């Protein structure tokens, strides 16, 4: 099926306080079902596809 | 962003 997630994507992501976050998706881990998020501070995490949100699908 | 601060979205 066509790709939900992918690198250099805009998302919202769920962090560990249940709040949402803009970050940029800089790698997709197939197996780990997780991206490497990078946040507007540059921190990087994993975070599950579930957690993940795109800010804009065209539509 | 080079300097730049998260804030979430949405505040409980």
């Amino acid at each position: 099926g066509r790709p939900r997630l992918w690198e250099g994507q805009d998302v919202l992501a769920r962090w560990t306080d249940g709040l949402l976050y803009l970050g940029t998706i800089k790698k997709v881990d197939s197996a780990r079902e997780v991206c490497l998020v990078q946040f507007e501070d540059d921190s990087q995490f994993l975070v599950l596809w579930k957690d993940i949100s795109p800010a804009a699908l065209p539509g | 962003a080079t300097g730049g601060v998260k804030k979430p979205v949405r505040y409980r």
